RNA sequence: UUGGGCGUAAAGGGCUCGCAGGCGGUUUCUUAAGUCUGAUGUGAAAGCCCCCGGCUCAACCGGGGAGGGUCAUUGGAAACUGGGGAACUUGAGUGCAGAAGAGGAGAGUGGAAUUCCACGUGUAGCGGUGAAAUGCGUAGAGAUGUGGAGGAACACCAGUGGCGAAGGCGACUCUCUGGUCUGUAACUGACGCUGAGGAGCGAAAGCGUGGGGAGCGAACAGGAUUAGAUACCCUGGUAGUCCACGCCGUAAACGAUGAGUGCUAAGUGUUAGGGGGUUUCCGCCCCUUAGUGCUGCAGCUAACGCAUUAAGCACUCCGCCUG
RNA sequence: GGUGGUGCAUGGUUGUCGUCAGCUCGUGUCGUGAGAUGUUGGGUUAAGUCCCGCAACGAGCGCAACCCUUGAUCUUAGUUG
């Protein structure tokens, strides 16, 4: 579904660009922004940033990421399986492991994974070092997770036989 | 069962194999509604639709054909709902603030022709108000007193009109409508397949449905 | 390899026939090379690592243990892979009955048209361009009438139409010859796919020997154009193209997509069939193999686009790329 | 104190494209993104003038208008006219 605006949104932002449009007379100079925007308890969105000037930019990020969330499992702080996203030619794989392991994650990626509270995670970015499709090669693989308690009701299946 | 049914009514090879389980084969070209399928999945809307009466999502109803332009139109106003037999206008849902401010020009401007100052030049409201009265009556029509976000719509063709359905599946909102046979049911949650463009049979599914709110009224 | 690519970014060999090597339909018996597993022997010690203890702690040093072997012997396991024995017929092939064809090679055959020449008739120019000149012409051109030689090209049909593996092949007929597709079932019982080197084909240019040279035409020449014109234009013009035979073996040799097998919404023409539904029909409608095109869903894509003829998801083989 | 230097440190001030018909914003979507739509399509105008269509609806700076002059007339006022 769609996550409701009741939550607890924290918002840093990620990157800045400025971004130019060649008319008659010359250049124009506008900006472009992205702010990872969730709570620390497995909501996590953004949403695009543009304007003309820099601190408009931060205010309209916030509307899409309203408009725009999606929810994480956090099983035990972790990711609760092995996982690998692929969208759009930056791929960014995504490794739990044990809980002392902190957050090794890219530049972007790590303010990602800190605003969705989940603090166990190795990544490695395989594809290009761009700003929005890494969130893109984060959250697409992170729609594509699982519960263990909801594929022992999608197999009709004991939650402990998933495991044992 | 035939209620009150005449038709079984369009399309020829230019149909969704989305919709392969609802329509049979004619010679003719013309494919075949199922009428016991049909019957029994407007009942279900027949039902959830007196549960949507009782909530607040009102009705919305919107017809871009010129058959329905009046069926549409009388049926709504039957119920006292919201009808569109006009343009749909890019973000009715989605743009509500700037519909609100738009419809709130047309809300005050009634008061100045008939209350308030008229007696200004006898050809500015004749170049720009009565001509603004003749296009915001037309184009923003009797849907003008909503102040809300409903939480229904219905509609005559998708396959026509696509453009009204993203903004309101981009909410999450369950709407009805009566489709044709090419149209999309991974887009619409209620499925109703019937003629799209006979009169009656456009007349007589708008009927239940308004009834089905008017019953809903106790 | 775990851990990329190949439509346009670097990258599909031009395409084939194929030895070696690579991979294997279905059912069943059997075997144990691969595989799985125990036991035993061993991979010294120091070092890494597990844990203690010692040195003022540390570093260092010591004690104990693990780990490390495509290891060998021995004893087990039999699904899958390899091997052997035997069956099934869908893969592929054969028969038989059809249908389509510019598929190849050969000797011969015409019909307009260009020029050349013979001549009648006939007079001042035609010829050509952005403009004009050079060229041709009173020795009779150009136009026009008949007749003659000779070559090469084969309108109309002509169509994201046919066929070949590709390059390619369009007048006609004959002789000779390749594959293609349908119809089943008669047969074979996996006989198949791909394929480094190797082999053969491969437009146009070019080469060597003769044949033939009407148009056309590099080189060159001339007249213009231009500041220059070693160019576009211009009238000629040699090799060439053309044929038999031999060789070069390259191209945007293009679907910028290596070959095969299956699978994955449709809609739509169009070439060859076949089956049926009323009908001898004509026809319409529906089912169905095969190439042939266009618009399209999921998904793939960096975007354009690609979409049952994939660049979708998988697999076997060969080539190629690493600014 | 400098009419000493640099208008490629500057304010301010004007020319210029040109009194040309244009330049953007807000919300909504569109596209991984740059940007795109609105402003484009149809019919007109001196003109983004304006109407219709239109995944856009709107607003802002512009155009024009309200400002002067001249062109008609009335009221009031007639001297130094």
């Amino acid at each position: 579904r769609i996550d409701p605006s009741k939550l607890e949104l924290e918002e840093r932002l990620v990157t800045v660009n400025r971004v130019a449009k060649v008319v008659k007379g010359g250049r124009r100079f506008r900006f472009a922004a992205l702010v990872v925007v969730g709570d620390k308890n497995g909501h996590v969105g953004f949403g695009t940033g543009k304007a003309q000037e820099v601190p408009e930019a931060i205010r309209k990020a916030v509307e899409d990421a309203k408009k725009n969330l999606i929810e994480v499992p956090m099983v035990g702080t972790t990711i609760p399986h092995e996982i690998i996203g692929r969208f759009g030619a930056g791929n960014i794989l995504l490794k739990p492991a044990s809980e002392g392991t902190g957050v090794i994650a890219g530049g972007p990626v790590r303010a990602v994974l800190e605003l969705a509270g989940v603090a166990d995670i190795l990544s490695k970015s395989l594809g290009s070092n761009t700003p929005i499709n890494m969130i893109r090669a984060t959250l697409q693989g992170l729609s594509e997770l699982k519960r263990a308690e909801d594929v022992a009701k999608l197999r009709g299946k004991s939650v402990e036989e998933l495991l044992g | 069962l035939l209620e009150a049914g005449v038709h079984f009514g369009h399309q020829t090879r230019r149909w969704n194999p989305k919709m392969k389980r609802y329509i049979f084969t004619e010679r003719n070209g013309i494919y075949i509604i199922d009428l016991q399928k049909t019957v029994k999945k407007v009942e279900e809307a027949y039902n959830f639709t007196k549960n949507l009466a009782a909530e607040g999502g009102k009705i919305l109803f919107v017809g871009t054909k010129k058959q329905a332009q009046d069926s549409v139109k009388e049926e709504a106003q039957r119920s006292g709902m919201y009808y569109v037999n006009q343009r749909w206008l890019g973000g009715t849902l989605t743009n509500f603030e700037t519909i609100q401010k738009r419809i709130k020009r047309l809300k005050d401007i009634e008061k100045m022709q008939e209350n308030g100052t008229f007696d200004v030049l006898p050809k500015k409201e004749v170049v720009q108000l009565k001509k603004e009265l003749e296009r915001l009556e037309k184009f923003l029509g009797g849907i003008k007193d909503m102040k809300d976000l409903p939480d229904a719509l219905f509609i005559i063709d998708p396959r026509k009109e696509r453009i009204a359905v993203a903004e309101a599946r981009k909410l999450n909102i369950p709407i009805i409508g009566i489709v044709d046979t090419n149209c999309d049911p991974d887009e619409i949650d209620v499925v109703i397949p019937a003629n799209d463009d006979a009169i009656r049979a456009v007349k007589l599914l708008t009927s239940k449905m308004a009834d089905a709110i008017l019953e809903a009224k106790q």
